[PDB]
């Protein structure tokens, strides 16, 4: 189980002067998303490589997936997976059109779920409940990271979580709970003069798991 | 050969209209794309940047503005509650570890409400 977030611990909006756009672009309508496929490249010992068409923009033929170790990339290299990914562009490197992410990675054959399966989202401002919300997955064992787009997703359309210039929240983090134990990650950029996508989505990189049945999500925002 | 095309090449708004302007890259696949406005006959005042696909940059000039890269090819400069302040040509490029391809540059006129 993770400590909840100190004080000071959380990354302030008002102390990042560039483009909040950076942040919300990875939480709009687009995201990697594959089903039943197996890795067909790899670069660094730490990554895979999957051929998926971008067939909506074009944006990509072949995506990256990189992890935390060797053991997660030996893991599943050659299994049949499924794929779900927040990804970036900008400083993406692998030996046509690529996109980078990390972790994502999810077993598919014994995975799949007869129907979706609905997770509550609580949502406090400055500590009070007044939204809550449903995201949906069809996955038995979920990445907390499709959880987390899902998430945010919603709260960019329905509250502004992200816009343009910045964001009407100081502080924003996100909780996973499930059952005794328990994790979080920060909502907000680093602060300083630019947003660094590859950086802040490598916490993805641990290919952290939950489990659809059992977990309860609770996003604690405060105002400026 | 590598060409960037604008759109449209001439607009007139009213003042609280939303103004986008479209920047599209034809035979080309480069990362970075680039958004500038000319005063009068003078200097051009970079509004924003892009490095590539999800990115923007600010530029010198970028308070009242907005802008987004979607795919490689698409740049788009937007004004949410055009000005006429905003009144001025602009002129969109594209660039590629060596060169810089400009577009033909679009007139905006941003008039006065009733
Ligand atoms: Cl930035
Ligand atoms: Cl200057
Ligand atoms: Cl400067
Ligand atoms: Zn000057
Ligand atoms: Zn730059």
């Amino acid at each position: 189980s993770q400590p909840d977030p100190k004080p000071d611990e959380l990354h302030k909006s008002s102390k990042f002067t560039g483009l909040m756009e950076n942040m919300k672009v990875l939480y709009d309508d687009n995201h990697v998303s594959a089903i039943n496929v197996k890795s067909i490249d790899q670069f660094l010992y730490f990554d895979l490589i999957y051929s998926i068409k971008d067939t909506k923009l074009g944006n990509y033929d072949n995506v990256r997936v990189e992890f935390k170790n060797k053991d997660l990339a030996d893991k599943y290299k050659d299994k049949y997976v499924d794929v779900f990914g927040a990804n970036y562009y900008y400083q993406c490197y692998f030996s046509k059109r690529k996109t980078c992410m990390y972790g994502g990675v999810t077993e598919h054959n014994g995975n799949q779920l007869d129907k979706y399966r609905s997770i509550t989202v609580r949502v406090f401002e400055d500590g009070k409940n007044l939204l809550s919300f449903d995201v949906q997955t069809n996955k038995k064992k979920v990445t907390a990271q499709e959880l987390d787009y899902l998430t945010r997703h919603y709260l960019v359309k329905n509250k502004k979580l992200y816009e343009f210039n910045n964001s009407p929240y100081e502080t924003g983090y996100i909780k996973f709970i499930e059952n005794e134990n328990s994790f979080w990650y920060d909502m907000m950029p680093a602060p300083g003069d630019k947003f660094d996508q590859s950086k802040y989505l490598m916490m993805y990189n641990d290919n952290k798991m939950v489990d659809s049945k059992d977990v309860k999500i609770e996003v604690y925002l405060t105002t400026k | 050969e590598a060409a960037v095309t604008q759109s449209p090449r001439n607009k007139v708004a009213v003042t609280g209209e939303k103004v986008t302007l479209s920047c599209k890259q034809t035979n080309s696949y480069f990362n970075n794309m680039y958004w500038y406005r000319q005063d009068t006959g003078h200097e051009l005042r970079l509004i924003f940047m892009s490095h590539g696909i999800r990115n923007v940059e600010k530029g010198d000039i970028p308070d009242g503005y907005k802008a987004s890269r979607p795919s490689q090819e698409n740049f788009s400069l937007i004004l949410e509650l055009a000005t006429p302040s905003q009144t001025s040509v602009y002129f969109c490029a594209s660039g590629g570890g060596g060169t810089l391809y400009f577009g033909a540059g679009t007139r905006l006129s941003v008039l006065y409400g009733s």
